[PDB]
RNA sequence: UAUGAACUCUUAGAGAAAUUACUUAAUAAACGAAGUGAAUUGAAAUAUCUUAUUAACUUCAGGAAAAGAAAUCAAACGAGAUUCUAUGAUUAGUGUGAACGAAAAUAGAGCAGCCUAUUAAAAUAAGUAAAAUGGCUUUAAAGCUGUUUGAAUAUUGUGGG
RNA sequence: UAGAUGUGCAUAGUUAAACCGAUCAUUAAAAUAAUGAAUAGUGUCUAAAGUUAGACCCGAAGCCUGGUGA
């Protein structure tokens, strides 16, 4: 019955978390078994980290990131607010991001 | 008259350049592709996450 | 003073200046329709 | 402009007005014309003179004329470099004539070229070519040279190899009009 | 002298293609008048513009640019 | 809830609109964006300034349009697209003066995010950013711009503010 | 149920200004040497008013813009 009452909190979920989550699943969510390299997403596969930007291989171009660093800071503050910002992929604007940097190296 | 209207808004797709065919090309194939699905087993594995920060 | 300036009056050229045809056909004309029309009208020329 | 003729090629480079008249010695069929695809960003509503030439993002401009003492303020113009050049195409092997500005004259030298400024691609190029600037893009883009240019750039995206051109349809009625 | 000056063009870079007497040989890289190159070499199919895809394709840099040979004879 | 009929002109071409001659020919104003852009007036005269990015005119477009998901603001904490209303504010600030005059933030109306855009668009942007000069705007920054010139390649700190 | 939220004015003065503070400012070091400055506000109503808006009412000759007419 448990497994029942979890798959309800992940789909109680905003549908923009849902969204985002389905396209870029991290490695903690997928199968025990499974490999991170093998079964990507298309999401994926265009760009590991959506968050930062990619250089295309075949033109020198840096490509921005699929979400700015301002959609990036509107997925970790509604990431928080239900329990999933552990699931984000590492963005400078993570709550511990922000505080690991500033303890580490300060002013 | 419509007909005629539209095959002369859409008359300017025989000066496309080899790129802009190529990203409008691979733009048909990606929707085709669809949003990718969020199995049960993973989402059962979303839950923990949720339960485990908000109650323990 | 006012005078008699009617007088030898013609109607073709009341046609040919302030008529219906010397209006829509012009550009300044359609503003005196458009202007006629909007006020209510219903003599638009002539 | 009083431009060439094209030197083997049936079809003249087009008019400024977007026409493209062919001669009387050339057979051509009732009711049929050489109509090119409109400009996608319209023409430009101010300075219809820029909507003939290569005058690249340049407009008339007004401003100020500021006296010495009392900065008394009066209306002046600007008014764009434009010349009149005989810019030579390869694909065409013709000199084209246009009036184009000394700006637009450096960015034909930054390219490579009058056909690799016509072939851009970019927004900021589509815009800067005018109705005029996008006439000659699709005359060039009916020459043989481009023509087998842009399908050997199809092989290098994977694109599968590309219906009857328009200077064939011409070749035809030459030939229709003797039987 | 002053702290700044007049706002002038040094050419354009151009790749000679037939071996241009008193200017350099073929395949020779420097910057001449644009002027030249416009009304002159571009048409004849004496030289090519050197854009940074061209530099690219034919392995070289943009530190390869020679200079003008006045002397050079065939 | 369906249904027959519904002339002529604006409104084919011409012309002295409601005619001719033909034919199953047919879309006002106000509001919107851009371009151009005054003067009365106030300063107890008057030139900069103000009146005023006003009125008006021209082009283009739709039932609304425009704008819009930050090369935005903040200040060492953080906020999180655009639009409308109020407060902030007879403020900061500029101007000799007369006067002009923000933003952050707050509250309310609405709320929606995206590129696989619920209409089909990018291989991530070069004669561009930027500089000198002549102007606009403005607080000297930022933004717009004619002329002459003219870069770099991502937090392993490249570019803008 | 609980928590939070929404301009403002006053409560401390002093100076050009901050630090400072029942003390503060000038005295180029400071110092009762000298001089000045300290204790009910806030909201509403009625009425009279200052300011900007046509601004107690009526009245020019004229200036500018777009149109009209031989
Ligand atoms: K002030
Ligand atoms: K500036
Ligand atoms: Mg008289
Ligand atoms: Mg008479
Ligand atoms: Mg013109
Ligand atoms: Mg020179
Ligand atoms: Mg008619
Ligand atoms: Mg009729
Ligand atoms: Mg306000
Ligand atoms: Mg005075
Ligand atoms: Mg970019
Ligand atoms: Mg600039
Ligand atoms: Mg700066
Ligand atoms: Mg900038
Ligand atoms: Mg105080």
């Amino acid at each position: 019955a448990t497994v029942k009452q979890h798959v309800q909190l992940a789909l109680s979920l905003p549908p923009r978390l849902r969204t985002f989550l389905a396209r870029y699943p991290p490695a903690s969510i997928l199968p025990a078994g499974a490999d991170p390299e093998t079964h990507k997403t298309p999401y994926q596969e265009e760009s590991p980290n959506p968050f930062m930007p990619t250089k295309h291989p075949i033109t020198g171009k840096w490509h921005n990131p699929k979400y700015s660093l301002r959609r990036q800071a509107e997925l970790v503050k509604l990431a928080q607010e239900h329990g999933v910002e552990e699931l984000l992929p590492f963005t400078r604007k993570l709550n511990e991001e922000k505080l690991r940097k500033r303890v580490e190296l300060g002013l | 008259e419509e007909q005629e209207k539209e095959a002369k808004k859409s008359a300017a797709k025989a000066m496309l350049t080899p790129v802009q065919e190529y990203n409008r090309k691979q733009r048909e194939l990606r929707r085709a592709r669809g949003q990718p699905a969020l199995t049960e087993e993973m989402l059962a594995k979303i839950g923990e996450v949720v339960a485990r920060n908000k109650l323990g | 003073g006012p005078r008699p300036t009617m007088s030898g009056a013609t109607r073709l050229v009341q046609k040919r200046r302030h008529g219906f045809l010397s209006r829509v056909k012009t550009k300044n004309g359609q503003k005196t329709l458009k202007r006629r029309l909007a006020k209510g009208r219903l003599r638009l020329s002539a | 402009y009083h431009q060439p003729r094209v030197p083997s090629s049936a079809i003249p480079i087009p008019n400024v007005s977007g026409r493209v008249p062919l001669p009387d010695s050339t057979p051509v069929p009732e009711d049929f014309k050489i109509e090119i695809p409109s400009y996608p960003y319209g023409p430009r509503r101010v300075y219809h003179q820029s909507n003939t030439g290569l005058y690249g993002s340049a407009l008339i401009r007004f401003g100020n004329n500021v006296s010495k003492r009392n900065e008394i303020k009066t209306r002046r113009k600007w008014r764009p470099n434009v010349q009149q050049k005989r810019l030579w195409s390869k694909s065409l092997g013709v000199f084209v004539r246009t009036r184009v500005t000394t700006r637009v004259l450096r960015t034909i030298d930054k390219v490579g070229g009058l056909d690799e400024y016509l072939l851009g691609h970019k927004a900021a190029r589509v815009k800067e070519l005018g109705p005029w600037g996008w006439m000659l893009r699709w005359r060039i883009m009916q020459t043989p040279e481009i023509r087998e240019r842009f399908a050997k750039e199809r092989e290098a995206l994977g694109l599968p190899p590309r219906e009857k051109s328009l200077e064939e349809q011409l070749r035809e009625f030459q030939v229709a009009g003797i039987q | 002298a002053s702290h700044r000056m007049r706002l002038q063009d040094q050419g354009v870079v151009v790749r000679l293609l037939e071996d241009i007497p008193k200017f350099g040989r073929k395949h020779a890289i420097f910057r001449i008048e644009r002027g030249r190159m416009r009304n002159e070499w571009f048409p004849k199919n004496k030289a090519e513009y050197m854009t940074p895809a061209r530099f690219q394709e034919l392995g070289l840099t943009r530190d390869a640019i020679g200079e003008v040979d006045r002397s050079f004879v065939i």
